[PDB]
């Protein structure tokens, strides 16, 4: 008898049966999670470490990937042999057409895109205007700590500690501290009309993040010179995007229809040409092959 | 910083142990069952004034997985024990489930809770309440509740009532 843990981005998990090794697929292990065979189609397993995170294909045997993985890092990147064992998550699946999950009503979908769009938010992939970020520490704490009490959230309430829970890491020590009157104002009259159920409010969260251009990407890891900056690329189906890998600041943001790409000689670089101001830019990445055949399909299915 | 608490659900096949475990933390409760080899959820929850991170463990229900049995008791700091109210023979199971505990943990202070579950099926008792209340009273006077996973009867109780313990 075999298992395996799939985790999600909270650091729950679920072990599910290996019924044939490490020769068992993605879409194997997908029927021994607790979906439906409709909520299945929104989600898949990925593998993931510190330095990488790749969405796993139907047909791919998780296991292998995980055994292969020193063999895939020196392929995909440009680092020294690493110590890290990836582990496997379920998460959404990119290729999810954001039409298609602003109609999702299930309780256990809605739950799962939400943590991990908290998870995101938290690790700073979501630049947003700071209202938008004070909208959605607010949930959070709705979420969390249920109704806003003056009693007991007013005063002495939101510290550092319990910040770093409902912000961006990124916003944490620089502005956050000037946030705290206008995120407990925004909790309170969330409290004083609106659905307290628990789904509803998480769905509320996600109708906010849906809107940030990022949402839903998956990101790849490269290199651009003006100095060389090691930068996020992330892929999603709005478009693509760069972000400073040190501070996760925005450098880029562009949507499908207003940019063309070239992958370059071999699978080390890819071009980015605007359609529009006739600026471009080059990102040195071994993942160049993975990042432009995500650009294809995505800018693909429209 | 917030503590946390490993929690573990034990019990027979069939019982509610995920029921009970996913109403808690997910808020759902569907007829619709999936088998469990091991799961592990996460919550933060206030208890006592105090904001706690629960680690809840949802176990097989099976002498299957020893490994995993005997890491349960070794690690577990609090442990909810799961009858069916409709079922005698998972009522009968729990008696070895408390002595192993015992015998792990080497001592009889050990955080627990027996949980009668099911009991919004009335019409289907088998095992009366005032038994699992005679049970509990064998165990040094443990812990004892009848909760639904169905219409949430006591299920919040089940675990905040372990983290008491834990804090003791
Ligand atoms: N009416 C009612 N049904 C319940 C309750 N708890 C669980 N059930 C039902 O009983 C069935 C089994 O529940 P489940 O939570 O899967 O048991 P388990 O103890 O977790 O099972 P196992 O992995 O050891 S085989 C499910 O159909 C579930 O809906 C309850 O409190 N009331
Ligand atoms: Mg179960």
């Amino acid at each position: 008898f075999e298992k395996v843990r799939i985790y999600r981005m909270d650091g729950s998990y679920r072990s599910v049966e290996l019924k044939h090794g490490n020769n068992t697929t993605v879409q194997q292990i997908m029927e021994g999670m607790r979906l439906s065979q409709e909520t299945q189609q929104y989600f898949t397993i990925w593998i993931c470490s510190e330095n990488l995170s790749l969405q796993l294909k139907p047909y791919h045997k998780p296991l292998q990937h995980v055994r292969d993985w020193p063999e895939i890092l020196a392929e995909l990147t440009n680092l020294d042999p690493q110590r890290e064992t990836p582990q496997l998550f379920l998460r959404r699946d990119v290729r999810l057409p954001l039409e298609v999950e602003k109609q999702i009503e299930d309780p256990l979908a809605i739950l799962i895109l939400f943590d991990e769009a908290r998870y995101n938010l938290l690790k700073g992939f979501y630049t947003a205007p700071d209202a938008k970020l004070i909208t959605l520490a607010s949930l959070l704490l709705q979420i969390v700590y249920g109704n806003y009490e003056s009693k007991k959230h007013k005063q002495g309430f939101l510290n550092e500690e319990n910040l770093k829970s409902i912000v961006p890491v990124t916003k944490l020590k620089s502005k956050a501290p000037h946030w705290t009157n206008r995120i407990l104002h925004e909790y309170k009259n969330l409290s004083t009309g609106v659905s307290k159920e628990m789904h509803h409010l998480q769905r509320m969260f996600l109708q906010n993040c849906w809107e940030i251009p990022t949402y839903g990407a998956a990101f790849f890891t490269g290199q651009i010179f003006t100095k060389v900056i090691p930068v996020y690329v992330g892929v999603n189906i709005k478009g693509l995007h760069l972000l400073n890998m040190e501070t996760k600041a925005l450098l880029i943001s562009l949507k499908y229809g207003c940019f063309m790409w070239q992958l370059g000689d071999t699978d080390t670089c890819f071009q980015i040409h605007s359609m529009e101001n006739k600026m471009s830019f080059i990102v040195h990445t071994k993942q160049a092959g993975l990042v432009v055949k995500l650009l294809m399909k995505l800018n693909g299915q429209l | 910083s917030m503590r946390e608490y490993k929690l573990v659900v034990l019990g027979s096949v069939g019982v509610g142990k995920s029921a009970l475990t996913v109403q808690f933390v997910q808020g759902i409760f569907v007829e619709k069952y999936d088998p469990t080899i091991e799961d592990s959820y996460r919550k933060q929850v206030e208890v006592d004034a105090q904001q706690c991170m629960l680690e809840i463990l949802d176990t097989a229900g099976t002498e299957q997985f020893t490994a995993m049995r005997d890491l349960y008791m070794k690690n577990g700091q609090g442990f909810a024990l799961v009858y069916s109210i409709t079922a005698q023979s998972t009522f009968n199971d729990l008696q070895d489930l408390r002595e192993q505990i015992l015998r792990v943990k080497d001592t009889d202070d050990v955080p627990m809770i027996l949980v009668g579950n099911k009991c919004d099926l009335e019409d289907e008792r088998v095992v009366g309440k005032e038994q699992g209340q005679n049970l509990a009273r064998q165990w040094n006077n443990c812990a004892f509740l009848e909760s639904s996973a169905k219409s949430k009867i006591n299920v919040n109780e089940i675990f905040y009532d372990l983290v008491r313990q834990i804090n003791r």
